[PDB]
RNA sequence: CGCGGGGUGGAGCAGCUCGGUAGCUCGCUGGGCUCAUAACCCAGAGGUCGCAGGUUCGAAUCCUGUCCCCGCUACCA
RNA sequence: GUUACGGCGGUCCAUAGCGGCAGGGAAACGCCCGGUCCCAUCCCGAACCCGGAAGCUAAGCCUGCCAGCGCCGAUGAUACUACCCAUCCGGGUGGAAAAGUAGGACACCGCCGAACAC
RNA sequence: CCGGGACCACCCGGUAAGCCUGAAUACUUCCCAGUGACCGAUAGCGGAUUAGUACCGUGAGGGAAUGGUGAAAAGUACCCCGGGAGGGGAGUGAAAGAGUACCUGAAACCGUGCGCUUACAAUCCGUCAGAGCCCUCGACGUGUCGUGGGGUGAUGGCGUGCCUUUUGAAGAAUGAGCCUGCGAGUCAGGGACAUGUCGCGAGGUUAACCCGGGUGGGGUAGCCGCAGCGAAAGCGAGUCUGAAUAGGGCGUAUCCACACAAGAGUGUGUGGUGUAGUGGUGUGUUCUGGACCCGAAGCGGAGUGAUCUACCCAUGGCCAGGGUGAAG
RNA sequence: UCAAACUCCGUGAUAGCUGGUUCUCCCCGAAAUGCAUUUAGGUGCAGCGUCGCAUGUUUCUUGCCGGAGGUAGAGCUACUGGAUGGCCGAUGGGCCCCACAGGGUUACUGACGUCAGCCAAACUCCGAAUGCCGGUAAGUCCAAGAGUGCGGCAGUGAGACGGCGGGGGAUAAGCUCCGUGCGUCGAGAGGGAAACAGCCCAGAUCGCCGGCUAAGGCCCCUAAGCGUGUGCUAAGUGGAAAAGGAUGUGCAGUCGCGAAGACAACCAGGAGGUUGGCUUAGAAGCAGCCACCCUUGAAAGAGUGCGUAAUAGCUCACUGGUCAAGUGAUUGUGCGCCGAUAAUGUAGCGGGGCUCAAGCACACCGCCGAAGCCGCGGCAGCCAACGUGUUGGCUGGGUAGGGGAGCGUCCUGCAUCCGGUGAAGCCGCCGAGUGAUCGAGUGGUGGAGGGUGUGGGAGUGAGAAUGCAGGCAUGAGUAGCGAUUAGGCAAGUGAGAACCUUGCCCGCCGAAAGACCAAGGGUUCCUGGGCCAGGCCAGUCCGCCCAGGGUGAGUCGGGACCUAAGGCGAGGCCG
RNA sequence: ACAAACCAGUGAGAAGCGACUGUUUACUAAAAACACAGGUCCGUGCGAAGUCGCAAGACGAUGUAUACGGACUGACGCCUGC
RNA sequence: ACUAUAACCAUCCUAAGGUAGCGAAAUUCCUUGUCGGGUAAGUUCCGACCUGCACGAAUGGCGUAACGACUUCUCAACUGUCUCAACCAUAGACUCGGCGAAAUUGCACUACGAGUAAAGAUGCUCGUUACGCGCGGCAGGACGAAAAGACCCCGGGACCUUCA
RNA sequence: AGUUUAACUGGGGCGGUUGCCUCCUAAAAUGUAACGGAGGCGCCCAAAGGUUCCCUCAACCUGGACGGCAAUCAGGUGUUGAGUGUAAGUGCACAAGGGAGCUUGACUGCGAGACGGACAUGUCGAGCAGGGACGAAAGUCGGGACUAGUGAUCCGGCACCUCUGAGUGGAAGGGGUGUCGCUCAACGGAUAAAAGGUACCCCGGGGAUAACAGGCUGAUCUUCCCCAAGAGUCCAUAUCGACGGGAUGGUUUGGCACCUCGAUGUCGGCUCGUCGCAUCCUGGGGCUGGAGCAGGUCCCAAGGGUUGGGCUGUUCGCCCAUUAAAGCGGCACGCGAGCUGGGUUUAGAACGUCGUGAGACAGUUCGGUCUCUAUCCGCCGCGCGCGUCAGAAGCUUGAGGAAACCUGUCCCUAGUACGAGAGGACCGGGACGGACGAACCUCUGGUAUACCAGUUGUCCCACCAGGGGCACGGCUGGAUAGCCACGUUCGGACAGGAUAACCGCUGAAAGCAUCUAAGCGGGAAACCUCUUCCAAGACCAGGCUUCUCACCCUCUAGGAGGGAUAAGGCCCCC
């Protein structure tokens, strides 16, 4: 006999790329997914893929904002 | 079968301790 | 070891999806020619390739399980 | 500063909702009156927009009443579980610890403004 | 007329279709004289020897092995055993433990003799403990003891060869009968990379070649460094992209201090410090080469083979005896 | 020798394949994964190792903090799906009013909805633990010999089993494929497991006739206990096994009854109605079935069964008595029983043997037990300290593999030394070194070149290649000693006779095993002599060895005569 | 016991294959395979065709289509269809 | 018109649809087809049927006298092929003398059982058995010797074929 | 003529697959394999892109002309279940879904920083400028809600460029920028260019990988078993025992691919066996729907026995006759250094079929080399040595082993029991047998290599005669011994003990009952004894007896060594 299946994509590795108080650039890609499971916040922008990333220095935060999981970047304020 | 019984039941031994190669 | 393969009016055969499936011959029905078949005329009549699913709006049509007589099935040591 | 108040926002956006049954119209929010003007309907002055102030809080909005429906929801226990012990017991230790349930939880906070107060 | 890298023009160079021409250059069958951090008889030529011999093959062709007495044969007269061989005496000799089997004379292997052990025992063959026996060295005292050493080993414990290759082998997977010899990362190159070391040093170095009976002295042609960026023209501590003073790429050896900008990750200017390569050589990898060694089946070139065998040609020979009984 | 001969050359053909690759020690030490591959048993790169350089704790562990997840689990009236039973009841099917519509009604189906209980890797209103990312504080910190970057050198890129989570598979495989800051083997000895890579303990620097321990064990084999206490087990369970069967036993209960006499036994009674009805020819306390009553009364069952053709008789359940207290039914557990069942020989404790436990459970006490730890001593590596080489700490299993340092051999430059008053080599003795190995220590043999130091260079180390050559073993004093005729006696010779010679017999061939030629061989012929090789034994013999001799042609066979096939082939043609 | 020993056919029936005698895998196959005579087809008009050869040249053949070569079939009989 | 088949018909396709003859065949899987013969009994053999998996007319078909070291079957005779083996001789084997190999070989004072183990053990474990050494014999094992498995696969060759 | 003709592959082939995307597997980061589970892609859109603005569905209810479940209309409920170009997932109702207007950013130059990462690829990207679109403006726009929709490099083409221009000016050609051309789909893409066979095969390798066997597993298979719906006149369990369930065994087909591919020879037969019992017969027994004969079923029992033939290579099977019975299996589907070699499984040839073909066929057919001196273990036998506490001898015991162990027919019991009859016994006695084995050779029979006779041919002994040699002892006919079977005789036992299944007794625990727990018995071809044989190497090396039961020498007389002897034995000899 023979199966029909046997195929498979390659792993995209999506997934959260900077968690909450990691110390990002500008730019960083805190965030690869496919729609908004994580909606951006403060300082943060959405790509043409759905990516999330730092739209200024900061700490990762992730919170929630009217039922959606959000991601803000705080700002770390210099001594 | 005996031959493969025996062997797999030597490893409930107070040495073995419930485990062993091939088991 | 295992694989493979078309179905449609009663019979035999066609027809691949612009949104229907149907058409041919034979058969059958009614009439006519004949004193009574064949050959002629038709109002001629006649089928859901079985169900499930389409991207379906809708699939004979496309895709899968089934629909199943199918040519080839062949482990060579 | 006080309002049965008008906006702008916030919350691990439901303890906030829905549905109650009884209420309010000070300014305001509103319905509401008309389309002459900017503007507008793939048709419609319904809407959008504009000009207005006849009457009405009926509705929206707002206030009070709530466990009726939904939402929140511990504790403890259980399941599951990393490590460990244990010669099958998936047994047991010390840690973490749900879901469901049950007990119980019914909006709040800020800024401005309005009328009044002052 | 030809060439100047299609081609055309200009310019330049040259003057084909005719010939000759030494030296510098390549090589060594052979001859002479010499050298070797070359071999030294399983090496070195295949060949130190009967060597392209013997031998193999029809043939082309393949292709061995075999060195040493001693300083001098003085090579053992003579006697004895013996058919002889071979030996013992005697002699030669420095030595016959140098006797044409001969320098030294290992191992495997074969024996002989002495000691210990072994014929009730299940043995990767040994190891550890160890009785008893034997030998030895010392001591004391006279044979028991020791800081002992050796050989044997009763007996007890433990114990599954080596290599290769494997997940894994004692392995009933491979290879090896044993000993002795031989038998596998080497060589060349201004090679490449890295590293060490030495020399010189913003320079370093020569190659070919010349002179030197040498390993030494000359030899600047080149090579690598010394400025990069760019496709390139080109520009140059800048350059490329680009419309850009607008950013980025590459580069400006590195570091220090200051100043100014920034805190988008730090940058920009100034000053200063000032950049380290190159050639020898060793080592490790690497490139081209057979490239650590052995190993195919097979491919190609040129030849040898039909004295085996297949077929054919020419010329000869052979087929007892007995039957059957065609045509005519 | 032929699916394309042989020989030489190309050629040292090439082989992703197999094999082999030679001395030592010190330190470190893998991998069997990913990606790609005319690739899958190869290779490149990455990962993992080593070395060097640079950096320096960045690594790692623990605590705390910030975080994202959608697994386990759970839930589904929270979605998609599945799905059980009810309830309602659309819907249809029928029926009746009977038309056609509209009606009621249902033996039925019965959606939707709802009540309750459920399921899911590709379902999720939920949702862990862990792990992961980051931060932070500490720890280790004379070390993990960490981490990162660069570069030199790699090897690996066939993994295995086990624990856990999973796929495929029959939720079989000593199966296969994955995951797992999981382990071990690999590459890891030692102890236990009887033996037994992957299980348990524990990571081997060396030595010791010292000690403590781990796992596991303490009757004898076998070191330590026929240990102590309380119970259990009767099956040698232990020292294999299922569904399931089962008055095994112990414990813990629970329930019914019980001296107002229980259960058991012994004595006496134990129904009428009535056949309660159907069904069979019948039905009755009893083929079979519907109901499953009442009544005298203690007790009487719609009868407990037998016996029964139905009945009877039989005893029953039940009632009363005689003696006389436990009795009966169940729940869970701790040990057990059966089920139990292969083939060389006990053979499913490793063995003896063990219940007078040497078995099981729970406690307790000691001991044995390793190359672990400690102790004493030695060595090495890394590091530190202090001093210009000692001490101390830590470490020291190791395959591929990397790095470092060395032994030995030969040839050599230089300098030295030894040696016919005996070098090398070889054999030994006595010894030495951490190792390769050493011996300017000794003797023996031997006879001429060697040693040392410092440098230089290597045909530099073999145990393996079904390696090459030589020599020698094992088999083994074994097979065989070569036909199908057959040898024997006497005498001789001679050192020696089965074999030679002579004679006599016997036997074999006799289209041959006789005689003659050719081809081929080449002196093998003859005479004399010899006997260490050869002859498959021996040998006085020989086709062997040595010497000498021997082959006479007009007519034989050939040339000088002839031509065949065929060959060479002047010139020539062709190339 | 008279073919005396030695020497010296076994025979019969039937089927398949191949007609036959022969040939063959030296060294595991002797056969139903090859060949065979016979047949058909095709080619060849002649230093033919075909073949060896670069060519010359040679065989074919000192032959000339009743011959030569190649292919298939394989005595003979009946046949050889689309 | 019983049934069975189908002389016959319809339809589709084809370049044409296999004629004669043969047929479980040297061809027939099913299959030891079925029937008959032979046999006491016959997967073989003979004859016949035709449901020809997958005959077929010069890759000739169907037959065929004669022929065959062909293949198959049957029968007579014959026999040690057998029931069922016995005996005799000879050559070896055996013994003595003489000469004197070989393949093989990691070793060796090379047991058996049940186990264990790279899953089949002389070599390990626990036991059992066994005085040491030979001679003739047998061949169960030493996964015995021999030949770097020819089958299979991988890799590479060679030769062969062809519309590569 | 040179070459190609892919790989993965639970051996290979065939089949299938090869790249990309989505999910699950996947173990809550990422990632994660399998010929694991499901699907999709190799596009589309000039709007289905951008922007501004607006809107919110599906479903359900109700009312409405055609109009129906469902077209379009109205109202209501409806927070999302619709729809999102297209697979799935993640998302999107704040809308990324629906609609309209304007448009071309489906831009140029660039890109801080990141993701992912063997490498090559790939991905996001704020922000600066240019010049634009939309928007009042903020702002957004470098294609699409996202993730697939694609192809490195070489080579070459096209357009543009203030690059280069082989002496110079040009040109060619090259270069830059943009871009095009490969189902190179085996999708990291050997070549621009390529299919097959080998049984004629070869080489290198592999137990990295199949066939045999072994090993594991045990789906399958086999042998049992649990429940018992039931069939069985009733009655579940005399017997069969469905649906279902649990296991044994390891013999079947298989799965795995663990040893072995520098060789583990294969089926079947022959020979030789050996083992197990899941027993075919014989033996013992329980139950029976067992009257008796005969059975059925179950239990115990492996001592012995378990035929010869036809067909087939066959195992198996069918058949023929028989039998007491014609067992099932293991031991490398026992056994090829023991045999065969018919088959399978080389090379030849042929048929059919497949293939253009070479060739192929778990299709057929005819034919077709079976090597080896036994070293070790083992086994069968036989010796040598030593020991068994002096040497020797005779006779022995029997631990412990080996062998053997089979069975029928007939008769009487008795035509009795039983039974309507048919038919027909148990138990117990007797005879005769088959097969197997041992011993023996009187018989029979075979053989007979120095017997006798006859006889053919030939040669010889001079010849006749008589004989001999040779021809298989020449052939024939006979044949004592020995060897032997076809022959003779004998054997297997009887009996006892202890037991299995089973039958029980006495009896409790448990006032009864109970084959048992204490006790006691019976009980089979199995076991031990008995029969035969070997046997004290029976290392506990035995026992009863008998014989010799005695000298010297040397070492320094310690413990030995040497010699000569006895009893006796050995060798030589017959």
């Amino acid at each position: 006999s023979s199966s029909r299946n046997g195929r498979d994509s390659a792993a995209q590795r999506l997934g959260v790329k900077r968690f909450g108080g990691q110390v990002v650039k500008a730019g960083e890609i805190l965030v690869r997914q496919r729609g908004t499971h994580f909606h951006p916040g403060v300082n943060v922008g959405r790509g043409g893929d759905d990516t999330l990333f730092a739209l200024a220095p900061g700490a990762v935060e992730f919170g929630a904002k009217r039922g959606r999981k959000t991601v803000n970047i705080v700002p770390v304020a210099r001594p | 079968a005996k031959r493969g019984r025996k062997k797999r039941d030597r490893k409930h031994s107070k040495a073995n301790h419930g485990k062993r190669p091939n088991a």
